[PDB]
RNA sequence: UUUGAUACCAUGAUAAGGAUUAUAAAUUGAAAGUGUUAAUAUCAUAAUCAAAAUUUAUUAUUUAUAUUAAAUAUGUAUGUGUAGAUA
């Protein structure tokens, strides 16, 4: 039925008694509770699937609310929502990275403490060793590529590269 | 991919015609974004509420030198028509300009004013094979 | 997995063609929109065939008895105000209450596309004779 | 050494203090950032400002925070313990001894001991022992 | 740079690092973003104390503030790319080409499981598994039970 | 009877005869800030009008003190008056407020039967009074201290109202859905509809004697739970 | 004072694909290899953080009582369940 919800103030009753709505406002002050003013009275729908022992999927709690339009957009959804801080997302952010040991310590630090020195990555070492091997037979299939070119283009006052044949 | 239309042609596999979960396809290609509806005109591919504010992209947020094109989720405003200033949008091949201003555009996003897939086809971006396949489907004359 | 062939270059003067084509596709779309709004509203405003399926009850009954009596004397004005559009018609029948639970349960209504025909429709072919130049989603005459 | 200006932050970032993801030499920086301890941001912010002066004086007297400390003291003298504690929250810098005096003095007449104690312990051995008086 | 003295065999592995920073930016911006959203879109009065013209005004003030924040990370998580920390292979999450608890792509999961590197247990390829919960209602049910022990067993205060 | 900090009644500083600085009117900011024992910037936060017009407070009539300067009295804090229940006796009321009954009479003019009264005046002698307003509530001065700049701009730009909806909006029911709105929509009410007797009385048969079906004096919760 | 995994030649490795070890206390999925992985380098920064451009063998869509509300989400093909060929 379409009716006006109504409230009888206890001073007006022929016995004073504590009205359930009044109690509800108490409960809302204590655990601070948003009272949705536009909540339609007609829409009480339990989630049948999870709340009835008749379905194999029965958790005892209302897993989803059955409201078709409801979306991450709405201020109401935003107000009760778990922020991503310190969830698994953070755990992924930190522990899943390309070389897993760089999660535990600075490579240079480790290398310098354990070995006497910084060590190149395995890949780099491969390219290094290969250059040494193939520079020993053929020469001049090569190129000279640096980060900063000035050191080669104007070399120091000394520096007379040994002629090759 | 078979043909590389961008860099990603090299990195990505098609995996045949593969199914993705509902409304998550890796690449957002909105072919439907201009899809005429008189009765749904104000609800389709627009803001879910008319009390929402216009997006970020209708405003100059910081100190700018200038822009090349404005974003396509920008919404066409009476000033877009009236002011007589360049309004560009990035579409393909290059850019679409709103040159001929109309009030009928107002209040919709430029997504909706720019036809993504044109009925027009360049024969010169097509291989002879591809042109054949476009003649089979009854698109290109031959 | 074969190395992807390179895409040929774009075209010469195709940037102009694409600009022009989209430009006047939009200009055309303005009139297509104007016209389909005109159509949509003309449809909302004009009368429709009766929404209920007369082959079932309580509708089959002779037009001088039962539901038709209930309509001629109590509901007529309202049924005409809403132009026999099937949604408000069905709602009015719910609110008249003198039928009550039956509207959805015992009574049958015509399918969507048939119920949308203009009043006076004689042959079924009419569904297919409406204008296709206009974007109303079958809400046009 | 990197230093962040909170007044001058620009998109250009002239001092280049931000953590740029793709620049030359970035990688070890990114890795360092991902290894940082649970309070890193907070601790660094707090220790690079707020430190005992070379004279043995407390950092306690700052021009921009002074009226706030005054307000706290004032509030505590009129016996508003909650309002005072609520202003104590918004203090960026170490509060002067006078604040702690006022605040505990306010705790006395209502017998609040737990509160007097947490006040004291807050100002002491966290904030440089301003509270030990 | 410019492929001079590159340390890793795949250059794109670096993208994975970039991704991490994205999540970091989100942690830095989520609370802020969402508050500004909620206060902006609220049609009902904000409160007893803030109503009417003050509320309208404050709403616009806030969304103006939120638009001004350059670099604030608003991108929804399902639109971020998933890329392997090992071979930098990518996969769509929620698809059989991405494996969620190790967060590696199918390709790497396969490689790592077959040469023993991951410790898993093989179960018949066709069923639901050894697990009770999955055996009952499949993926959705197990999803639910996880919600139940993360949240619902608490009566919050 | 202990008082809560900053009672809900605002301290007002009138201009009046002021200090010996004038003996006529108070004028400068730092002056009133010395009087009320607060920062001048707080004093300015609270008063938007007197801060925008000028700093010499040219023509403006008063100042409002910052919330931290307000003093509560038992008078402003506790309700002077008490509601009377249907069943009430002077004995009952006295027990409720902890008064002695004679003291309750005294302020109420020796009244004996309370049946014709909505409110009985409460003696200052009362142990349990009611507080005028919920104490854990936040005073409005605080929330307005949060918004100070906005409240000054409201006056500068002369903003009476900012319309949330377009002019004709109620005419189109499915078009303007704010994102707080919920389905199914509620129909507007109708006068006699709640039960068959009321309806019959108003619409069908109009000499029907029973205008509504008997209404339990206690509250009936129609949506329940 | 250095030069390869790059847009580029630059070895390895896991897929799919039923054809005769049968009933009892018992599984209807196989090794012969399907982009991403370890010694051949000697043209080039091409990588997603949104809102984007159909030619690709390798894909089970909702078919006539009631039909667009939250991330933006598909305007098109009614034609005698009707060729050939296929699963
Ligand atoms: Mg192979
Ligand atoms: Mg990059």
């Amino acid at each position: 039925g379409v009716h006006r919800v109504g409230y009888t103030h206890p001073s007006t009753l022929p016995v004073p008694c504590a009205q359930r709505w009044d109690l509800r406002l108490a409960r809302a002050r204590i655990f601070q509770e948003y009272i949705e003013e536009k909540a339609p009275g007609a829409w009480q729908l339990e989630d049948e699937r999870s709340m009835s022992p008749e379905f194999k999927t029965f958790t005892g709690y209302p897993m989803r609310d059955m409201r078709p339009g409801y979306g991450q957009n709405l201020p109401d959804y935003i107000m009760k929502k778990r922020l991503p801080n310190n969830t698994h997302y953070e755990l992924f952010a930190r522990r899943d990275i390309p070389n897993e040991d760089n999660a535990m310590y600075g490579k240079y630090l480790y290398d310098m403490t354990v070995h006497g020195t910084s060590l190149p990555s395995t890949y780099r070492m491969h390219k290094d060793i290969n250059k040494a091997q193939r520079n020993d037979r053929k020469l001049s299939g090569n190129r000279f590529k640096v980060l900063c070119s000035s050191g080669a283009k104007n070399p120091p006052s000394g520096w007379e590269p040994i002629p090759d044949a | 991919l078979k043909i590389a239309k961008s860099a990603f042609g090299f990195y990505l596999a098609r995996r045949g015609q593969r199914k993705y979960p509902f409304l998550r396809r890796p690449h957002i290609k909105n072919t439907h974004s201009m899809n005429p509806s008189a009765p749904y005109f104000w609800s389709f591919m627009t803001a879910k509420s008319q009390m929402a504010f216009l997006p970020e992209e209708n405003y100059i947020t910081g100190d700018w030198t200038g822009k090349f094109f404005v974003s396509k989720r920008q919404v066409y405003t009476l000033q877009h028509a009236t002011s007589g200033a360049k309004v560009r949008v990035k579409s393909f091949p290059s850019i679409f300009e709103f040159n001929s201003p109309s009030r009928w555009n107002i209040g919709k996003e430029m997504n909706t004013l720019t036809k993504p897939r044109m009925d027009l086809i360049d024969e010169q971006m097509l291989t002879k094979k591809q042109r054949l396949d476009y003649v089979r489907a009854g698109l290109l004359p031959k | 997995w074969a190395k992807p062939k390179k895409r040929p270059k774009v075209g010469q003067g195709f940037h102009e063609k694409a600009q022009k084509w989209r430009e006047e596709y939009l200009l055309d779309r303005h009139r297509a929109l104007a016209d389909s709004l005109r159509a949509y509203v003309e449809f909302s405003t004009s009368k429709r065939v009766e929404p209920w399926d007369a082959r079932f009850k309580p509708f089959d009954r002779i037009e001088k008895d039962g539901v038709y009596v209930l309509m001629r004397y109590m509901m007529e004005e309202k049924l005409q105000l809403c132009n026999y559009h099937h949604r408000p018609v069905k709602r009015l029948f719910c609110n008249i209450g003198l039928m009550g639970p039956q509207i959805t349960t015992k009574a049958r209504w015509k399918p969507y596309r048939f119920a949308t025909n203009p009043a006076g429709t004689s042959k079924a072919e009419r569904m297919y004779q409406r204008d296709k130049t206009v974007y109303t989603h079958g809400h046009n005459d | 050494p990197a230093v962040v200006d909170h007044d001058n932050i620009t998109v250009e970032d002239p001092n280049r203090v931000g953590l740029n993801a793709a620049t030359l030499d970035c990688r070890g920086r990114i890795y360092r950032w991902l290894r940082r301890g649970p309070f890193f941001q907070v601790d660094n912010y707090f220790r690079r400002s707020v430190k005992l002066n070379r004279d043995g004086t407390l950092p306690t007297d700052f021009v921009h925070e002074a009226p706030l400390m005054r307000k706290i003291i004032r509030l505590a003298h009129r016996g508003h313990l909650k309002a005072a504690c609520e202003e104590y929250r918004r203090v960026t810098t170490v509060p002067p001894v006078e604040v702690y005096r006022a605040l505990t003095a306010c705790c006395v007449p209502g017998a609040k001991l737990a509160d007097a104690v947490s006040i004291f312990e807050d100002g002491d051995s966290k904030l440089f022992y301003v509270s030990r008086d | 740079m410019r492929h001079i003295g590159q340390d890793v065999p795949k250059r794109h592995t670096h993208f994975v690092l970039e991704s991490r920073l994205m999540y970091e930016k989100s942690f830095r911006d989520c609370w802020l973003h969402s508050v500004c959203r909620a206060i902006s879109q609220l049609d009902e009065p904000l409160s007893k104390t803030v109503v009417g013209t003050h509320q309208k005004m404050l709403q616009r003030k806030v969304t103006c503030f939120q638009y001004n924040q350059y670099g604030l990370f608003k991108t929804p998580y399902y639109r971020l790319a998933n890329v392997d920390r090992y071979h930098a292979v990518q996969g769509v999450a929620g698809t059989r080409e991405w494996v969620p608890y190790v967060n590696v792509s199918y390709w790497t999961m396969n490689k790592m499981v077959r040469g023993g590197n991951l410790l898993v247990h093989r179960v018949h390829y066709t069923g639901w598994g050894t697990d009770s919960h999955l055996k009952k209602g499949g993926w959705e049910h197990r999803w639910n039970k996880v919600l139940q022990r993360n949240v619902l067993q608490y009566s919050r205060i | 009877r202990r008082l809560t900090s900053f009672g809900a009644t605002p301290l007002v500083l009138p201009l009046k005869t002021t200090s010996a600085k004038d003996g006529e009117r108070i004028r400068t900011w730092e002056e009133a800030a010395a009087i009320l024992d607060c920062t001048v910037e707080e004093l300015q936060q609270c008063n938007g009008h007197a801060a925008l017009t000028y700093q010499k407070k040219e023509s403006e009539t008063e100042l409002v003190a910052p919330l931290s300067c307000w003093t509560s009295t038992s008078e402003s804090e506790f309700s002077p008056v008490e509601r009377v229940h249907a069943n009430d006796t002077l004995v009952a009321i006295a027990r409720r407020l902890q008064c002695s009954e004679e003291a309750l009479r005294a302020v109420n003019d020796g009244i004996t039967d309370v049946s014709g009264l909505d409110f009985v005046r409460v003696p200052p002698e009362a142990r349990r009074p009611r507080r005028l307003v919920e104490p854990q509530l936040r005073p409005q001065a605080a929330t307005d201290a949060l918004l100070a700049r906005t409240i000054a701009e409201e006056e500068t730009f002369k903003l009476k109202s900012i319309p949330h909806l377009p002019q004709n909006a109620e005419r189109f029911p499915h078009e303007y859905h704010t994102p707080t709105s919920r389905f199914p929509p509620t129909p507007s009410e109708t006068p006699a509809t709640q039960d068959w007797m009321a309806y019959t009385a108003k619409y069908l048969d109009k000499q029907f004697t029973i205008s509504a079906e008997p209404a339990p004096v206690y509250n009936v919760n129609k949506l329940w739970p």
